[PDB]
């Protein structure tokens, strides 16, 4: 709900964007003007950023969004000279703000204060922050002016799609949470509905958007392509999808077979368990693979995937996540340990002869040239003598 | 691998030992089914035990 | 000292051999001049047997020459964090550089042949992809100084040299059609990190060198510590030349490109980034004519660093005449409104001041002259 | 303990005495049937001196009981051969192990 | 069971075999010879040795089991020998002396166009043998611990019949090649050379073949170009890209064997001219010593030459290429032409001094190379990158030549052992590059260190031991084990003070050696930012090491550095040790450990040679004034206590515990709070101290010192200096019967805390009065002279205190009143 004047890593990602509106429908994509009212909307949570009675400068939902609260204006100089109002145009205008160029000091319109930043609060240097929070006061500072920097379409579409599969898929939380523990016995499934066409469309939609590029592409199409998709899957990750979606296969994990699920859900959602247990699982191992950053963050929690190696609802999804971990974390393999191999064994023992488990059982020998020699020694003294 | 050699008798109809693969390592003789009945000097073969 | 008397003859045999071998590689092996560069790139140029292979395809499949280019453009468009020092890069772009060569009274006729003979030597080259492989590799080094960007910043001077219009008309259309930030924020990254005359430098080299000759020159290290002060100014000059030769001959567009990229998304405006630095430049011979005012000769070191900043501040002014001459009206009016003004004033005050003291001490004459 | 059953006779009277050098050629089995070691698909013998804790109990037993010439199957329990630790990745722990082995010559 | 080539109609359990051999190759990989030994059990040399000649084995099973044999019994034995193809260390011994650039031959000994046969005759590089162990698996198990006992070999296979069954393997894959069947082995004619030529090019590398061996594979390659004084030849037959890619690596090979000997026909050369250089040297002095002074000026400048450093007189003796005057070169005119036919031999050697059949190495390289690009469009990025590198050694062979060199080396015969165990040491290093750090591994890298630091060579030839690029090496290792988890308590503290023991001493042995480790130091400084816990050797103390008593290097220190580890202390002076806080000391909010060490690093840079480097000095100065933090909550402007408050809250906190320590300890409860503290302000006193200006420039009256000396009496009050110096020490003492109650140095205040205030009370404010002197021997000098007067009985003569007293009277007090 804060706002703050922040630099590093987050002016490459999707929580720094804002999107421009102006307080109409028509023109509304005209040039901006000195001094025209507009609203500014934060894109990847859809809040507005407005001035609240008791907390300050926030970003406050549509909902509460008014146009006394939330009303900006962008102005060349911070002199007291904005009584000379202007009329609309019905047309794109005459162009006055520029990108990068142009240095405009953000005003609230209603009570003409000035976006600013805070005075920096002590410990917080002295610890490390870095970011200063952003007030609105009456003088300012003479450093406030804003630069306005514009945004490639793919991270503004990426943003816009944070958004909307984030609202979705908690959504899709909230149903699963509504009858987590209520059986329907014989009766209605006893919670709220569940968007189950929803879901299983925008996991369809996610997996073809990280799609990796085709193999029979010139190099430097195939190496902009692989730029590209890098750069969503990070903006996803920092986002926070990653987590949305293993919390989904949290909720849904919880029952073992579409049955169990259906006498809590009842069967018309039940018929469609399976196939979002591994969608998301797809999913998944499209926003992790080729990723060290992404496949660098199960080295935390690799027993909930190892875990899961058993379900047999998703066995290749699951083992193919694996193995996208395995090949690009270094991480992972030197935190392995002789309970993961055994159950990586074990699958070969009740799945059958599967080549692409041993592709994963020496993933785990060597990486990027260099070998785990406690993982070698593992799996030779789990895997051979029994012959 | 140590030479092969055993005497017995085996039944018409199923012994039938193909030279190659066959049960347990191969090399299948008098004694490697239930079909013949071996001896090697040192042990009574059949059934491949 | 003399009763020391440190005899080589005293010296055992395998001590002396490794002297021996450093000594003969110094002097020997290394002064020896040996020219293979245009032969090789001729014998890569030659594509064999066409005829009899019947090449009728509409399409040749690139020469030797070309696969190498096209091999090193791969390299540079492969997606990574950082670009690997590539000895092997480094080595054929060296060999590119030297075949085209940049060679009394010289009749129209031969400067005629020799502009057509440079013109032919570089056109081996970028008929074959070296231009859009040089801005490949100034962008893929992300702004990273070191041997890889000064192999290929020589490499693109050698074939810009003269003001080559179609290496240039190349460089222009491969990047207004990639429309890539990279390339010119990693000119900037190099020109920030582009360097200056720095005193307190300067002083720690002459105590270092005041630093007296106690022990054999062998055990010590012979205070022969690369250059401290504009350690550089090679790289420096090599940068400003390159974008120098990329306006050659008025070249209205890649002037206006070379201020605003309209297609990209962010522009950076290289114009004002050599003002930038030409007025740092300014600030550090300011510095350093005030270190020297009250002295009354300017010794050889101080000389030596005067005469390294002049010639960078030289490719500088230049660089920026190059950037407005024709006359780009845009760039003109960039530079009006900038901090150049400044720096000619600082420069007038250093330059008024440096004529008086100089012509007082006529061993001063060259830098007087340079001045 | 180990276990000696004949397979050929030997001499009879020739029989390794502390010190020697045994030199033999064995195949090594697990309990179960599987093949684990031979010295005759390295077509090199094992040479082994008698004493020197060189090779494992039951075998110093087992040659020590044999005579030149002879072979025969050694049958030689856990506590004989590995114990509980086995031989990483070769020999799981507590096995029991067959060799046919065939002492060629003393030296 | 089945027949195994039924995997060419089962695919499945083809693809799943295929994986299988590939996980075996993998479990083994990068120098697990004990795995490899395992695998032996599995996987044994009958089946090995059958698979390389089935012809029917499927491609990919064919290819895999060529792959696990070299996996299993040549990979580490082959990388092992390639690491140490890069250096020529070559002893002076007969052969060396014989060995010659061109083959004697009818035409000329030494001259003559034809070369001889690359990688066939006389090499004396220096390479450490092949060691491998017998596969069994009836041996007693080592019963002793584990991750001690020696590392296992690789297992043995027999080598020579490996060699010939490569051979004729590969001869008869010529052969085929040559008829153009349509059933090649393995299904392609990829597969059917790459797997062969594989194990050529490794058994190649190794070096186990014979000369014989090396000119039939040379024959194979091109029998017009190698005969020696059928007709196809593999480099004319028309291949897929992986096969020119192997026929590259051999290439890349025997390429690698004419530079060697170019080397070390080189080094030959300069043994035997050196020596006679040395000769004309020493009837040239004899014959000046014995001259009846025509001339004393004369003599003086004719002794200028032997009045000079070796090195010197071997570049003005080498000074003729362009002709010299017997007085500019007196090297004798027949000494002169010899080097120039060595030169112009070398010259012709490498091709530079100046037939559609090659007839030559370099020409056939550089036709074969041309002539597949001129074919094909190449498709695969790495043959067209080994094409191109042979090309390019090809045409500039002298640059070879030249970047070659600085890693050769001659040795004298005496030194080869104890060169050998050298380098079989390095190499155990170098294989730990690739690897990560465990016990065993850790266990490895400490014996190794250690044998280096044993061996003699290490210490003689300091050239040596930078060419081979061990303190390099080391310190890669040392870095990758500390980055490896930088957040968690790194693992393995032994295997990194080793690191510096190694390292911290590399410095030490010379002045190059301590410049070569000075140019890694903002790297050093980068990692030095963990440690302290280590309780040994840290890469700070390297960093230190690289600087110390160095002016050129002090003077070459830099402004980043020094502001990296001013911020580090400024982190330290704000924030706790999180370590300590874990194992359970109180917070009293900052890190006297850590800041004592960065002070320490800095003491160093600023004071070299019993002097301050000014120029070090001002910089740090201004810097920890920029930062006030650095000075300790004591010197905090608004809050601070003083520093003579601080010392004696400091004495408080070590006499009353629970707040000294955990109030729960291997050294004594190792860190004690209160003698931390103390030991951070002496550090810091000392520091600055050091930073003060010398007496001449204060004399001369320089701005700048007096400015800075000014800054610091402003920071540090003489009254504070006064006080503490005369603050009491706890002497031993004789209690009960025969009871020594001696002070816990350890956790008290000691003699070391004055010693740092009377250096900057003398070098800062100086003692100028009488008055002032009297009164600081009064109150502070003459009470610790009592006291260590006093502790000179039998009894307390050799107590700790007791030398603390006496090495602080001695190095401190004393010398200061004899100034005054």
């Amino acid at each position: 709900r804060l706002v703050y004047y922040e630099g590093g890593p987050v002016c490459t990602h999707a929580r720094s964007l804002w999107r421009l509106e102006p307080l109409r429908i028509s023109w509304s994509g005209s040039h901006l003007r000195w001094g025209q009212p507009l609203r500014i909307r934060h894109v990847t949570t859809g809040r507005y950023l407005g001035l609240t009675e008791d907390q300050g400068l926030v970003v406050v939902d549509a909902s509460k969004a008014h146009t006394k609260a939330t009303s900006f204006c962008f102005r060349i100089s911070k002199e007291k000279l904005d009584v000379a109002p202007k009329r609309d145009v019905e047309g794109m205008g005459p162009p006055e703000i520029k990108y990068g160029e142009s240095l405009c000091f953000v005003q609230h319109v209603a009570s003409g204060l000035w976006l600013t930043y805070a005075a920096p609060d002590p410990k917080a240097l002295r610890l490390g922050v870095l970011k200063k929070k952003a007030m609105l006061h009456q003088e300012g500072h003479m450093d406030d002016a804003l630069s306005l920097t514009r945004c490639q379409q793919e991270e503004s579409q990426a943003a816009r799609m944070i958004y909307s599969t984030a609202g979705l898929y908690n959504q899709f939380i909230k149903g699963l949470d509504s009858f987590s523990g209520k059986p329907r016995g014989s009766g209605p499934p006893a919670g709220s509905a569940l968007p189950i066409e929803g879901v299983i469309l925008s996991l369809q939609d996610l997996i073809g958007y990280f799609e990796p590029p085709s193999e029979e592409l010139q190099h430097e199409e195939k190496q902009t392509k692989l730029r590209s998709l890098r750069n969503r899957q990070s903006l996803f990750q920092e986002e926070g999808m990653l987590s949305l979606v293993l919390n989904c296969i949290d909720r849904l994990n919880v029952y073992t077979t579409a049955a169990h699920f259906a006498e809590f859900a009842g069967e018309e959602a039940a018929e469609s368990w399976k196939e979002i247990v591994n969608l998301l699982y797809e999913l998944l191992a499209s926003l992790i693979r080729g990723n060290r950053t992404n496949c660098a963050l199960f080295s935390t929690n690799l027993d909930w995937l190892v875990s899961k190696l058993d379900r047999l609802e998703a066995s290749s999804g699951i083992l193919e996540v694996l193995y996208c971990v395995l090949i690009e974390s270094p991480e992972v393999l030197n935190i392995i340990q002789e309970n993961h191999i055994k159950s990586i064994i074990s699958l070969l023992d009740k799945h059958g002869r599967n080549h692409k488990v041993l592709d994963v059982l020496c993933s785990l020998c060597v990486c990027n040239g260099v070998a785990v020699r406690s993982n070698q020694d593992l799996i030779t003294e789990n895997l051979l003598p029994g012959r | 691998q140590a030479t092969h050699l055993r005497v017995g008798w085996a039944l018409s109809e199923g012994y039938s030992p193909y030279p190659g693969g066959g049960e347990g390592w191969g090399g299948n003789g008098v004694g490697d089914d239930l079909y013949s009945y071996g001896f090697d000097g040192l042990h009574l073969w059949t059934g491949h035990v | 000292a003399c009763f020391r008397m440190t005899p080589l003859y005293n010296l055992p045999t395998h001590r002396a051999c490794n002297m021996f071998l450093e000594s003969y590689k110094a002097s020997w092996i290394l002064t020896e001049d040996h020219s293979f560069e245009d032969r090789m790139i001729d014998d890569l140029s030659k594509a064999g047997e066409q005829e009899e292979e019947e090449e009728e395809v509409e399409e040749k499949k690139p020469d030797p020459l070309h696969q190498l280019v096209l091999h090193f453009s791969r390299t540079a468009l492969t997606e990574k964090s950082k670009l690997d020092e590539d000895y092997l890069y480094m080595a054929y772009a060296d060999i590119m550089a030297k075949s085209c060569h940049l060679e009394v009274e010289v009749s129209f006729e031969e400067k005629e042949m020799e502009k057509q003979r440079l013109l032919y030597q570089q056109s081996r080259l970028h008929n074959r992809g070296a231009a859009e492989m040089v801005l490949q590799m100034i962008s893929a080094c992300k702004g990273e100084t070191g041997a890889m960007v000064s192999s290929t910043l020589k490499l693109g001077i050698s074939i810009l040299n003269g003001g080559n219009a179609e290496v240039q008309q190349k460089m222009l259309d491969y990047l207004k059609d990639k429309k890539e930030v990279g390339f010119f924020q990693s000119i900037q990254a190099l020109m920030q990190t582009c360097s200056v005359l720095d005193l307190n430098a300067f002083e720690r080299q002459n105590k270092a060198e005041g630093l007296g000759m106690v022990n054999e020159d062998g055990t010590v290290i012979n205070r022969q510590n690369g250059e401290k002060v504009m350690a550089d100014d090679e790289f420096t000059q090599d940068l400003f030349r390159f974008l120098q030769l990329l306006c050659e001959g008025h070249n209205n567009d890649f002037q206006n490109y070379l201020r605003t990229q309209t297609g990209n998304t962010t522009t950076i405006n290289i114009i004002i980034c050599t003002v930038d630095y030409l007025l740092r430049l300014q600030e550090s011979i300011s510095d350093f004519y005030w270190y020297y005012s009250g002295k009354d000769v300017i010794e050889e070191q101080g000389k030596r660093n005067f005469s390294k900043a002049m010639s960078v501040a030289k490719q500088v002014f230049n660089s920026l005449t190059e950037y407005i001459q024709g006359p780009c009206t845009g760039n003109q009016q960039s530079l009006a409104h900038s901090r150049l003004w400044d720096a000619v004033v600082g420069f007038l005050h250093v330059f008024a001041h440096m004529m008086m003291k100089l012509a007082q001490d006529s061993s001063q004459i060259e830098l007087l002259k340079e001045l | 303990g180990v276990q000696v059953e004949t397979i050929s006779p030997g001499d009879g009277r020739t029989f390794p005495k502390r010190g020697q050098t045994c030199v033999v050629h064995y195949t090594g089995m697990l309990e179960d049937g599987k093949k684990f070691d031979s010295s005759r698909d390295r077509n090199k013998p094992f040479k082994f001196t008698l004493g020197k804790q060189e090779v494992i109990r039951g075998w110093e037993e087992g040659v020590a009981q044999m005579s030149v010439g002879q072979r025969a199957k050694l049958i030689i329990s856990s506590d004989y051969a590995y114990g509980a630790t086995g031989h990483p990745g070769i020999i799981p722990p507590h096995a029991t192990l067959v060799f046919d082995v065939e002492l060629l010559k003393l030296e | 069971c089945m027949d195994i080539l039924e995997l060419s109609e089962r695919l499945d359990l083809q693809r799943f075999h295929s994986h299988t051999l590939s996980l075996y190759r993998s479990v083994c990989a990068l120098g697990n010879n004990r795995v490899a030994h395992a695998l032996c059990s599995h996987v044994d040399q009958a089946q090995l040795l059958h698979a390389l000649e089935d012809a029917r084995l499927p491609g990919p099973l064919r290819a895999g089991y060529y792959d696990l044999l070299i996996s299993i019994h040549l990979e580490s034995a082959c990388r092992s020998r390639r690491s140490m193809l890069s250096e020529y260390i070559v002893p002076l011994t007969p052969e060396t002396r014989a060995i010659t650039l061109f083959p004697p031959g009818r035409s000329a000994e030494d001259g003559p166009r034809r070369h001889g046969l690359p990688g066939v005759g006389v090499t004396t590089s220096l390479r450490p043998p092949h060691h491998f162990s017998p596969p069994c698996f009836v041996v007693a198990l080592p019963a002793a611990g584990a991750t001690e006992a020696p590392a296992r070999l690789s297992p043995a296979i027999p080598l020579e019949a490996l060699r010939d069954k490569a051979l004729r393997m590969l001869g008869e894959a010529v052969r085929d090649g040559g008829q153009h069947a349509r059933d090649p082995v393995g299904g392609s004619v990829e597969f059917q050379f790459v797997p062969v030529l594989k194990l050529v090019s490794t058994l190649l590398v190794m070096g186990v073949f014979s000369d014989e061996d090396v000119k039939q594979i040379l024959k194979m390659i091109e029998p017009e170009v190698f005969r020696e004084e059928l007709e196809e030849g593999l480099l004319q037959m028309k291949l897929p890209e992986s096969v020119k890619l192997q026929m590259c690596h051999l290439l890349e090979y025997f390429c690698d064997q004419e530079l060697q000997h170019r080397v070390e026909s080189l080094a030959a050369f300069a043994e035997c001219y050196v020596d006679k250089m040395q000769g004309n040297q020493r009837g040239r002095y004899g014959l000046l010593m014995k001259a009846f002074t025509m001339s004393a000026a004369e003599t003086a400048r004719r002794t200028r030459e032997f009045r000079s450093p070796p090195q010197e007189q071997i570049n003005m003796l080498l000074h003729f290429k362009n002709g010299a005057d017997e007085e500019e070169c007196p090297l004798p005119e027949e000494i002169r032409q010899e080097l120039v036919n060595f030169h112009q031999d070398l010259l012709a050697h490498c091709g530079i001094q100046l037939e559609h059949k090659p007839q030559s190495l370099q020409e056939l390289v550089s036709h074969t190379v041309v002539r597949w690009a001129q074919e094909d469009f190449v498709q695969s990025p790495e043959l067209v990158r080994a094409m191109f590198s042979l090309l390019h050694r090809q045409y500039d062979g002298l640059g070879e030549l030249l970047r070659a060199l600085p890693r050769a080396y001659t040795i004298s015969v005496s030194s080869v052992e104890d060169t050998m165990s050298l380098l079989e040491c390095l190499g155990q290093i170098r294989s730990l590059l690739i690897v990560q750090m465990g016990p065993q591994e850790e266990n490895l890298m400490i014996q190794s260190i250690g044998n280096i630091m044993n061996n003699k060579v290490f210490y003689q030839h300091p050239n040596l031991m930078r060419a081979l690029g061990m303190h390099e090496t080391v310190m890669e290792v040392m870095v990758n084990v500390l980055g490896g988890g930088e957040s968690k308590e790194i693992r393995f503290p032994k295997m990194v003070t080793s690191c510096c023991r190694f390292l911290c001493y590399f410095c030490r042995i010379s002045r190059q050696n301590q410049r070569s480790m000075f140019d890694h130091l903002s790297y050093l400084l980068e990692n030095s930012g963990i440690g302290l816990g280590m309780q040994g050797s840290t890469p700070l103390d390297v960093a230190a090491a690289s600087v110390i008593d160095n002016n050129e290097l002090a003077l070459a220190l830099q402004e980043q550095d020094l502001e990296k580890v001013v911020s580090y202390l400024a982190g330290c002076g704000l924030q706790s040790c999180p370590m300590l806080l874990a194992k359970g000391y109180p917070d009293i909010g900052w890190n006297p450990c850590g800041g004592e060490r960065y002070l320490d690093f800095l003491r160093f840079a600023v004071f070299v040679n019993g002097e301050s480097v000014e120029e070090n000095a001002n910089v740090v100065v201004r810097l920890l004034i920029r930062k006030p933090e650095c000075f300790g909550p004591a010197l905090r402007g608004e809050g601070g206590s003083g520093l003579l408050a601080a010392i004696e809250e400091a004495i408080r906190i070590s006499e009353d515990p629970a707040r000294d320590g955990p109030g729960v300890p291997p050294e004594e409860n190792r860190v004690h709070l209160g003698h931390a503290i103390m030991s951070f302000y002496a550090a810091l006193i000392d520091l600055l101290g050091r930073c003060a200006p010398e007496t001449h420039l204060i004399q001369a009256g320089k701005g700048e010192a007096l400015r800075i000396r000014a800054i610091l009496r402003s920071l540090v009050p003489l009254d504070d200096l006064v006080g503490i110096i005369s603050l009491p020490l706890q002497i031993p003492t004789l209690g009960k019967d025969g009871a020594l109650v001696q002070p816990k140095m350890s956790a008290s205040f000691v003699p070391d805390h004055k010693a740092s205030m009377v250096l900057f009370l003398d070098r800062v404010y100086g003692i100028e009065n009488q008055d002032f002197l009297l009164h600081v021997l009064d109150v502070g000098f003459l009470p610790d002279m009592r006291a260590a007067a006093s502790l000179d009985t039998a009894t307390f003569s050799t107590t700790e205190m007791a030398l603390a007293l006496n090495r602080y009277l001695c190095l401190a007090v004393l010398p200061l009143i004899t100034k005054c």
